[PDB]
């Protein structure tokens, strides 16, 4: 009877029920095989762990992502994270409840009709939607105009809707993320010596990032700062047992969302996409995109993110109005929270996929179903 | 009879496992071989549609992706001339693979698998699925010897060394 | 129709039958020609004796061991010992048990290919199986990780693995055992005078080993107390009668295991290439390696090894965390028990070495099964 | 006047003079301890031999290298190779040439800016200059664009650069080189039952390796041949007089570069991690570094790796267009010899780090001269 | 004082000579010695950079890496009263070594160069230097008497054995 939320996450799948608060179980992407000799007999069964267990047994792992980019690439390892998360760990049957993915805008379209003729022809579940990410993001918000910072391990993107309508042509899109972050963190780590190589080393700088790193609000004046470096060090035990320590690579890698040109990507930083977005739409909604500014998405939790850019699109804006940044304390779940309300609305009922209109209509169906 | 259908260029160097992986004796190398060659026959997105559901259609009941399925498979792999209609769809993919662009960089791998991890210890008596599509990618099919020697014994010269 | 399971030990020969809980018969791996006259007419025979009855008749031999260093080296003697085992001491036919050889890692691959070219064409028993010593003896833990202090008569080696998978890069092997152990002591009784030169000498040397030598805690702080030397010497009844004694070089010889610099090999010590193979293998499972620490074979039954190497290691682990030596009061008999239960699983009857695929095959079949 | 430039190699220490079309003298990078009793009473002398005079000697000595992939750890041998650079096989006097050091990318910090600091405040040279290997080497090639599979001693790395300018996140840099290949060989040499142990031995594995092992065309089929075993097998004199042979190990440990999972490392081989790195960079110079990819470095003299990676990048490249690998006949010096012409330019004579800019800057001047 | 800065842990193993090497008659017990502590004093690259020179700035001139200069330290520790200044600031390092985190380690192996090496063979007229890093190791400062003595005769029992 009721709804699944599935919010295909690039880096954490979140997970859950229709109408629920909190999603039920949220779990790493993460499918990996081993690669070593097994020469016990009775253990070297299970030669594909996928989930909290491919999280925990990481060390004998090669772990790979399905989905970069919010592209989904591997085919063969989405349909075994899906069965994971139906099976193994929400314990429902797929074909009873229908269900709710989400993708991220302009994303290729191979990306979205492969994902329901992989939902039908596999799972069969009696319904299933496609949304946007950032126009979930908004119905967390409970406010229905504002453009959405949506910034999530595979993909940042900048989605501009006014009050019901969104702006098709001012939504922006940047593949600078979290794993472009990782990236960048592991190559400024070798700078302190601190040579972090294969995938097992890519996840504990994951741990690294999310416990230590901060962005900075004035980035020269801060990294001063790190000049006399007295305070601004903290340290972190590996799972081995040697700490190591870490200094101005703590700010300077999540700067990378202000200077792309660190990695080397030409573009604008996330506050500039912003505002280039917030110049693409129509003037008159202009003011009030300006005072709706919605963080989203797990890498917008850096502290003084909110801070930040509050500072840096002022610097952007005409300075004779105001600007707001809503950053909830959620963000987190932002994007699952907003697909638990939407599907639970009773005016939604009939826009579903249903299968009975999915058969004479093929994979292309969605692509009339909002895009 | 599948024109106009193409590949991904090295789309499969993510699935070959690692050498030291293959030298177990819990790898039962068919369901990771064929698991190779399911991943390395994905047909690119700039495939049209008509052609390109067909040949997807014609994988899900060759090239399953369940373990349960794959071991339906070899079912009727004994008894591969009392199953005609599959059998005969079989060598439509032998010819696919056949003209597969990176030919020899799965035929250099294919026969990876079978030293390292042993997948054609049968040599002769391997099943339908094994023989034609490291048949497809093998040309001469010279697969059957070869693998199991391995120069045991010789000694031009000295005793043990310290 | 059961299995026998017959460490080709480098000192002790120990083997018995599948599932059973103590090795049925251990006898010192010796065969021994004689050397003198034999002026008698009726007791003359019997020209090369092997196992115990070389032992007890060591006076009037050349005792040689047929394996030296792990490495099988006089096949002709060795297949005088393994008739021995099968024949005078097991009573078993060899044509209708299945039997299971054990070796070292990282021997020579002759020592492998022969040894079962040795087994089928000459005693055609049924099916085979080799394993590495250090993975039988996790099966003697019932436990399915750590790595493995396996230091036997004629090496030792550590194998790290986790739960199922090993770590092959990571295997180290060192040449030092007990052996070297027994040269070296041969080599400090004389400063003491004892001058024992032969190899009936060289047996009784280890008779003096096993009992007394013990191993120090602190070396230089126990090497002080045998300065103003009071109470550490013991003193032992030789075989004729006349006793020794013996001070500082009951706790200097076992520190070859420590030092090897004694012997004059340039190498880390067991406890530190203990920590270097720990280095080698991941980050994630070097927090279960410490925790897991087996020490096995015979040469590790001296006391006080689980309290210096615990010790020793927590000098070069990260003391934040917490180290384990696993010593169960059975490592002399480890390889052998986890060998007994590991070809008692109902699991492994398919992972023999037959006969009938033997045939075509060839002795390179061996390296198909586990390296 | 004239400026000297030492190539700092991980294995071998290259130096000379600018301007010199060979380098003046290349020492391998061995300090050594002696390791014995030294009863004779004149010769006791010199307690610690370097460069070639360890080499000779390397029967009694520990050899130990102060550069262990591509970082100095040993700061206080390594002032003692510096000395017998400059004073014992140089003759010159430090304080009177400018020097130019050279290194890897990706290094720590502290290996520069102790090598800086080392150089300054110990051996008073008047101006220095760091840069970065492979960029050397496209001053070697004399053409100004193209990657380089630079393999040393140490470490192996790809620098793509076009013309005049580097692609600094697209620099890809793996661990794996003649020292992981040297460890590798030791490894396949038990299987044959050659045990070479220790320093002295593991010397004596590199003449092995540099005299005898060659990189497979195609790996499977060729291995096929050591099958049929007929004329793959050559034979070593080792310094004792007994020799050796080596069959299928000959070709297998060069394989390492293309199989890091034979040492067990989690890697993409270097035919990899080339194309890894064109693929990071930007689209437009793709077909420019598919025709310019340079090989250097000492472990890319093994015979056959030019037809390897050209082989085998062409089953990575789109098959439309051309490759070409740039293998000259003297990648052994290609660093020196690029660095010889670099310090003999014109320009360049106010790109140095004078001194007396040294002193009110200390150690940090290093990083902003060329990072 | 110098608060913020730590060492790698094991940075002194490869340094440490063998002890058949020490068994030398021309083994100069001294330079070697502090040769390891030179090496194990080495300070780990994750302190801060302030604290780092000043360390390193002490050391240059209490633990030179020349023979000539550490040949020239002892000069002044003939006459150690006579030079304050250093000698004031050579109690620092023994406040250093003090809190050295791997200590025992050091304690356990700055005795063993003690008696297989022979340096402390003046035991109370040994110099500044050898003095105070041995008394920061060595806390009660014992190391006077006890490596002299070696057991020589005892014969509780029969003669030779034959
Ligand atoms: N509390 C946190 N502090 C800092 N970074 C975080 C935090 N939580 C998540 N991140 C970063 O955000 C990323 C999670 O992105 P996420 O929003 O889950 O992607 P997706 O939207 O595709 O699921 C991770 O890479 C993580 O490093
Ligand atoms: N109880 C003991 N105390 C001291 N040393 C022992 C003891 N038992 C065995 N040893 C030493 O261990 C060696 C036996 O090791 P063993 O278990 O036979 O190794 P392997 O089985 O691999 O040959 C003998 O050399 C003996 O000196
Ligand atoms: N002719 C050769 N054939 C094979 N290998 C070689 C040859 N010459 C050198 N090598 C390998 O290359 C290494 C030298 O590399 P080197 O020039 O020292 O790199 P770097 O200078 O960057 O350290 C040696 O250790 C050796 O193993
Ligand atoms: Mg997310
Ligand atoms: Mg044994
Ligand atoms: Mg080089």
């Amino acid at each position: 009877t009721t709804a699944l939320v599935c919010d295909n996450g690039s880096g954490l799948v979140k997970a859950g029920f229709a109408g629920d608060d909190a999603p039920r179980a949220v779990f790493p992407s993460i499918v990996g095989r081993p690669r070593h000799q097994g020469v016990m007999v009775g253990m070297g069964q299970k030669d594909s762990y996928v989930g909290d267990e491919a999280q925990s047994k990481r060390g004998i792992l090669t772990l790979k992502y399905p989905i970069e980019h919010g592209i989904i690439t591997n085919w063969d390892d989405m349909e075994k994270i899906w069965h994971h998360t139906f099976y193994n760990e929400l314990r429902v049957a797929p074909e009873e409840h229908p269900t709710l993915l989400t993708e991220a805008p302009l994303n290729p379209k191979a990306n979205r009709e492969k994902m329901t003729q992989i939902m039908f022809e596999t799972f069969n579940v009696p319904a299933m939607y496609v949304a946007i990410q950032a126009v979930l993001s908004l119905y967390a918000s409970g406010r229905t105009t504002g453009i959405v910072l949506d910034s999530g391990d595979g993909v940042t993107h900048n989605v501009p809707i006014y009050e019901g309508y969104a702006l098709p042509h001012a939504i922006m899109r940047l593949d600078l993320a979290g794993r472009d972050l990782t990236d960048y963190l592991m190559k400024i780590l070798t700078e302190r010596g601190y040579s972090f190589v294969t995938t097992a080393e890519r996840e504990i700088v994951r741990d690294i990032k999310e416990k230590l790193c901060y962005v900075a609000l004035d980035f020269e004046n801060e990294m001063a700062t790190a000049a006399s470096s007295s305070s601004l060090e903290k340290s972190y035990e590996l799972p081995d047992g040697q700490v190591i320590t870490i200094g101005n690579e703590r700010f300077r890698c999540p700067e990378t969302l202000f200077q792309p040109s660190f990695i080397g990507m030409e573009s604008a930083g996330i506050h500039e996409t912003t505002y280039n977005s917030i110049m693409k739409c129509d003037i008159d909604i202009r003011k009030d995109l300006y005072a709706n500014n919605v963080m989203s998405g797990g890498t917008t939790m850096y502290p003084g993110i909110a801070d930040r850019m509050q500072k840096e699109i002022t610097a952007l804006a005409p300075s004779t109005m105001k600007i707001k940044i809503i950053a909830p304390p959620e963000r987190k779940y932002s994007v699952w929270i907003g697909g638990s309300i939407l599907a639970s609305l009773s005016t939604f009922q009939q826009m579903w996929i249903t299968k009975q209109e999915y058969d004479e209509a093929g994979p292309s169906i969605v692509h009339r179903k909002c895009f | 009879p599948f024109s106009g259908l193409k590949f991904k260029q090295n789309s499969f160097l993510s699935t070959v496992p690692s050498v030291t992986n293959m030298h177990s004796m819990h790898f039962d190398a068919r369901e990771t071989f064929l698991g190779v060659i399911r991943k390395a026959l994905e047909p690119d997105t700039s495939t049209p549609f008509p052609v390109r559901r067909a040949f997807d259609g014609l994988r899900a009941e060759i090239l399953p992706n369940d373990t349960i399925k794959s071991a339906a498979l070899k079912a009727q792999c004994s008894d591969i001339d009392k199953h005609p209609e599959l059998k005969a769809k079989m060598e439509t993919l032998k010819e696919v693979i056949t003209h597969h662009p990176q030919k020899e960089k799965l035929a250099e791998i294919a026969l990876q698998f079978a030293r390292e991890a042993g997948l054609t210890r049968l040599k002769g008596e391997t099943d339908y699925v094994l023989s034609n599509v490291l048949d497809g990618l093998i040309g001469d099919g010279s697969w059957r010897a070869g693998p199991a020697y391995e120069s045991y014994l010789n000694k031009p010269g000295v005793d043990r060394v310290i």
